RNA sequence: GGUGAAAUUCUUGGAUUUAUUGAAGACUAACUACUGCGAAAGCAUUUGCCAAGGACGUUUUCAUUAAUCAAGAACGAAAGUUAGGGGAUCGAAGAUGAUCAGAUACCGUCGUAGUCUUAACCAUAAACUAUGCCGACUAGGGAUCGGGUGGUGUUUUUUUAAUGACCCACUCGGCACCUUACGAGAAAUCAAAGUCUUUGGGUUCUGGGGGGAGUAUGGUCGCAAGGCUGAAACUUAAAGGAAUU
């Protein structure tokens, strides 16, 4: 009795992405993140701007007729971060205290077996 | 220890104090004596027939058993390998490395294992031409070796 | 930075849900609560339709869903949509994941991760690549804290985890395989089978990712869908 | 007696056409002109001909392989490629 | 005139009482007295003759056809081979990896020589001197000695002329570009010292 | 002066010399 | 003058291992030189877990928690207060 | 093993080299036991086969060349096959 | 997109993101440890083949064949060189974005050689355990790796045989560790760095204040880059080591 998608929450540094699929994943819907709400380009990633992000994901999806969405929080991955953003945990508490009822959360940050290379040098980033 | 390695364990037999052993034994000397023979007869080393007489026989070992070691009891019967049996195992171990590099030519662990078998070989001829075992003019062939295991 | 971009065209408004229409999903009789869910779809047109468009397409959704309880939660079950019927597109099976968090919580330290995989056609012609995972256990009054092997139990086992999947999976199709990972029956034949080795822990298949689909064979998926 | 130190078998070119053109057709041609054995009977009496050709002179069977090998490493894993390939199809 | 060994392989006639003599390329491991099975339902042994359709994927190749009934259209050099890709059921065709790097759909029915061309590394010795490169020549073709265009009169080429050696004018040519200034790089996409990947 | 740098400079001095060396030799 | 019986960290009778990249810095460091921390904290943030659950389909009963293993360079793991200096007493303690 | 085998029997029995010598003894019937490296011609390995079966004796198939089957006799040269005329104290004719 | 902050750069030609795949090369996480092997460098997916090695068990055999080493020889990280293949990430050079009084440095975006492999060279490192190899003796304690022994020990299949996996005790060889300091050391510290003024178990190599200088020249090896051997003139009264305030 309740449609469901995915929210698909990326979480990174300098920038934060709610994108609203459905089940299958090819339909898309309100892909706004969270670097059109803050004018700042600090603040991008913020967990300030993921809440006002995530505002109008709920909303649209809503409008659109989605009343419940699984989530998959993910972060940069690959051989940068591996960590969640600073703002991604904000971004599911904003449309889950939206009205829209959540379910099912899980990682799928993209681990690697030892692929390529990390960029940095074998000295570091040394600032 | 361990002339060509790192090693330092130690593991040998402890022989007993009784040279004159089992007691519990009761066959005799000759009997012994022609079962040794008959062994080397087919192609056993010394080792090996040492080996069979003490797991199969009540034999435990061949010196006090018999007047005479295994070795020397060939050697007087006519059953004595023309090179030591310790060298013959060397070189047939030689010949197994070169074997397995002359197909896979990129194995340098083989190439240092080889170098250390070779100069085993060499000491252990030096002391057997010293001992007049062999000929004076006897030599580690590389080509050779193979006939020389047979 | 909503006031940062200098060149928004370079070359130089309806809202497109109007013309969307959902489709309910289903699923496999292998799952009882088939009641997969509503996927949006671009309007049947003329000039590529809504079939076609829909035709290729894999679901992801989770085994407790499927099976109403909840100690499938862990295991999610893939789903490729391949075949419509005005308004309820059918699935079929396509792969099984274990989930990140599981995965990432039976692996520990101080322990002996024992892993093995299978290329295995199915009766059906379904070539699968199977995995299987396995974690040496601490036995009970044992005091020493690593539980190790001696990687020639591992090999052990390994040979006999994999040819317990392959007398398994060969000699079966793909809907009686879907039928048998549910019940977890095979990781009771492997605890049954490696138990005289090493203990062994958290005994679990971890993949059943597909790798090859035989003839589309829509007779087989109307059985599927009674 | 060692005549030629590094030379080699080129010394026909003398002080000619560089050293290290010198060095690689000295490699090659130790190779081009080394006698190889027939798998065939076992004896070293495999011989270069012409290019590519291979002809032995007690069992006189030729055979096609490189320029200057009488098996190149690449034809002998494409060999055992196609081995491995027709081992898996025809089991 | 070709670096590439030749091997005569002779068959019999399925109509006539006669014997049939043909010229192939001889590939490595070929040896006289080799009995060759060429046909559709033959083995995957090096020498063989069967179509690109009824081979696993993998599979390294020669002489590969064009077009069904062409006798040999590709792989026909000196250590060259062609690599199987993958085969498509429906509308049967095979795609092939050439030696040049191209990718290529044939059509299933293209018959093939299992192996590698003989005379492999061919190119891998300098000529030395000019002698070897003159005997290897007038066995080809009248294309040597060459003359360079920057050293001739300009009504002999359009790069000759003046009080230096210079060219003048670019050196790529465009594609569209009549008889008589083609002389350089024609359709040049790019020039220079080639560094990095070839993005083929 | 590091011990790497200190060696740099004294092996391109070191070129030097032997360019210098190979014009009269 | 020495500091430590393990020169660099925990390596003896080994001589060489693989490098390891640290999180912060990129900085290319011997695994077991390398400080490791685990963390197993939770996906959602501190709290926040009743908001959850009343928007929550099914009986709750996911609470999924993020696993990571976090390997820090001795310059990063210094800054960032990870590990912190000691007296030499101090420094004999495990 | 069967290195070790062929060298007893070298050591104590009775043994012929070569191929004409073989055939001669499958004439007689004074053999046992042929030994034939892989290296042998086809056609006289098929030959040495029906010679075997219409004498009644055993084949034995050495996965070398005439080298290998050289060396494991005991001898310098090259051997293509080897006839046991007697297998003397070892056990090659009763084993394997 | 990125940074402490920005910008270069990519974005109505749809960037970024999501979903279904395909191709290419690299790599062997998590399991991964005061853990294993190898002469060292070094070695982490699975399977098959090839040969090799340490330890253990042995009432098997030879018998002093041994230990250390000028000369000499094998292997020898990374980087570098020659000729092919390969060339995805990272990335000496280089091109730009900045910050800065200046920044061809640190930071950002690209990017050649290189990073991978085949065949042949280079013989270097903080190649360190800054501690040569062999042998003997000397304070205790626990854990752990490999093998072996014993205990109706526990668990396991068919409750109960075997085997396997664990518990306890012992033994040999190991990577090592905890506490003390007989003893040593200038001290930091050391189960050797102890058994050295109560000086002697066997053997090899190196150093005689700091610079000049591992430079110049002469030999020698190498395609080169560079390796081995290797001074003098001149100058200085100090450098250097461990700890205390």
């Amino acid at each position: 009795s309740q449609v469901f998608g995915v929210a698909r929450i990326y979480a990174s540094f300098n920038d934060t992405f709610v994108h609203v699929t459905d089940l299958s994943g090819k339909e898309t819907i309100a892909r706004v993140t969270g670097g059109m709400k803050v004018k700042a380009d600090r603040d991008e990633s913020s967990p300030y701007a993921a809440m006002l992000a995530a505002q109008d994901v709920a909303a649209k999806c809503k409008e659109v007729g989605i009343t419940a969405v699984h989530v998959k929080i993910r972060a940069t991955g690959g051989t940068r971060t591996k960590t969640p953003g600073p703002g991604g945990q904000a971004a599911l508490r904003a449309l889950a205290r939206s009205g829209l009822r959540i379910g099912r959360i899980e990682d799928v940050t993209p681990v690697p077996s030892d692929s390529t290379r990390k960029k940095g040098g074998r000295r570091g980033r040394r600032l | 220890g361990r002339m060509h390695s790192a090693g330092k364990g130690i593991s040998s037999s402890a022989i007993p104090y009784s040279r004159n052993a089992p007691a519990w034994f009761k066959l005799s000397s000759e009997s012994v004596i022609e079962q040794i023979v008959k062994y080397a007869r087919k192609g056993l080393t010394p080792s090996q027939i040492g080996v069979l007489l003490r797991d199969a026989h009540g034999v435990t070992q061949a010196r006090v058993i018999t007047g005479n070691k295994i070795m020397r009891i060939l050697k007087s019967n006519g059953l004595a390998p023309e090179i030591p049996e310790d060298l013959y195992y060397l070189i047939k171990k030689a010949v197994s490395v070169r074997k397995h590099l002359e197909r896979n030519r990129k194995d340098k662990d083989a190439k240092f294992r080889l170098i250390l078998i070779e100069s085993r070989i060499h000491r252990l001829a030096r002391y057997y031409r010293t001992v007049a075992v062999l000929p004076p003019n006897w030599k580690y062939e590389s080509a050779t070796a193979s006939a020389l295991v047979n | 930075a909503v006031g940062k971009n200098k060149r928004l065209s370079k070359g130089k408004v309806v809202d497109p849900f109007t013309r969307k229409e959902w489709f309910d999903i289903k699923a496999p009789s292998t799952f009882e609560n088939r009641n997969v869910g509503k996927t949006l779809v671009n309007k049947s047109t003329g000039l590529k339709s809504a079939s076609d468009a829909l035709k290729g397409r894999v679901v992801e959704v989770c085994l407790a869903d499927l099976q109403g309880s909840e100690d499938h939660s862990f295991r999610k079950i893939k789903l490729r949509v391949d075949e419509v019927q005005g308004k309820n597109l059918l699935t079929n099976f396509h792969g099984m994941d274990f989930t990140t968090d599981k995965l990432r919580s039976m692996v520990r330290k101080w322990q002996t991760l024992i892993e093995a995989n299978v290329t295995v056609k199915t009766s059906d012609d379904y070539v699968l690549r199977i995995f299987a995972i396995a974690f040496t256990r601490k036995q009970a009054n044992q005091v020493k804290r690593h539980s190790y092997a001696q990687s020639s139990h591992i090999r052990a086992i390994r040979k006999v985890i994999s040819e317990i999947l392959t007398k398994e999976v060969q000699g079966s199709t793909l809907a009686q395989l879907t039928s048998k990972l549910i019940p977890e029956v095979i990781n009771k034949e492997i605890e049954n089978a490696t138990k005289d080795i090493f203990p062994l822990q958290n005994i679990h298949v971890r993949k059943v990712k597909l790798l090859k689909q035989p003839k589309f064979d829509v007779g087989a998926l109307m059985a599927l869908h009674g | 007696a060692k005549r030629t130190k590094k030379v080699g078998i080129t010394g026909k070119y003398g002080v000619r056409y560089g050293s290290s053109l010198r060095r690689q057709v000295k490699k090659l041609e130790i190779q081009q002109h080394a006698r190889y054995d027939c798998s065939f009977c076992g004896k070293k009496t495999v011989k270069r001909g012409a290019a590519g050709i291979w002809t032995c002179s007690c069992c006189k069977k030729t055979v096609a392989g490189g320029a200057y090998t009488v098996s190149t490493a690449a034809a002998a894993t494409v060999r055992s490629t196609i081995r491995r390939l027709r081992e898996m199809v025809e089991a | 005139g070709r670096g590439a060994p030749l091997a005569k392989v002779v068959f019999r006639d399925p109509y006539k009482y006669r014997l049939r003599e043909e010229i192939f390329i001889a590939n490595e491991g070929v040896h006289t007295g080799q009995f060759i099975y060429a046909g559709k339902k033959a083995s995957l042994n090096v020498g063989n003759v069967l179509p690109l359709g009824s081979v696993p994927e993998g599979t390294i190749v020669s002489n590969v056809e064009e077009k069904p009934g062409d006798r040999g259209a590709l792989a026909r050099a000196s250590g060259n081979y062609v690599i199987i890709i993958g085969h498509n059921p429906d509308e049967n065709k095979t795609r092939v990896r050439l030696p040049s790097g191209a990718k290529k759909v044939i059509s299933s029915d293209a018959r093939g020589v299992i192996g590698v061309i003989a005379g492999g590394g061919r190119v891998d010795k300098p000529l030395l001197k000019a002698g070897r490169a003159f005997h290897k020549y007038r066995l080809k073709r009248n294309s040597w000695p060459k003359t360079r265009g920057v050293a001739m009169n300009p009504v002999d080429h359009p790069h000759g002329g003046g009080n230096h050696q210079h060219i003048g004018k670019a050196s790529t040519i465009s594609r569209g570009a009549v008889s008589g200034q083609k002389a350089g790089l024609i359709a040049a996409r790019r020039t220079g010292l080639l560094r990095g990947s070839q993005k083929t | 002066m590091r011990a790497k740098w200190r060696k740099k400079r004294t092996r391109r001095l070191k070129r030097k010399r032997r360019k210098v060396r190979a014009r009269s030799k | 003058p020495k500091k430590r019986a393990s020169n660099g960290r925990n390596k003896k009778g080994r001589g060489h291992v693989k490098p390891v990249r640290c999180v912060n810095c990129s900085k290319s460091i011997p695994k077991d030189k390398a400080i490791k921390r685990m963390a197993i904290r939770n996906i959602v943030e501190a709290a926040a877990v009743r908001d959850l659950s009343e928007a929550s389909v099914y009986p709750e009963y996911a609470l999924p928690k993020t696993y990571n293993k976090l390997h820090y360079c001795v310059s990063c793991a210094i800054h960032a207060r990870i590990v912190r200096v000691r007296s030499r007493e101090d420094r004999k303690n495990r | 093993s069967i290195n070790q085998k062929l060298a007893l029997v070298i050591k104590s029995g009775k043994y012929t080299l070569g191929y004409k010598s073989t055939v001669k003894s499958l004439r007689q019937g004074k053999s046992k036991l042929i030994i034939i490296a892989a290296n042998t011609p086809v056609l006289r390995k098929s030959e040495l086969e029906y010679y075997a079966m219409l004498s009644k004796t055993k084949v034995y198939y050495f996965q070398g060349g005439n080298n290998e089957l050289g060396t494991a006799v005991g001898k310098l040269f090259r051997v293509g096959v080897v006839s046991i005329l007697e297998a003397g104290d070892s056990d090659i004719l009763t084993t394997l």
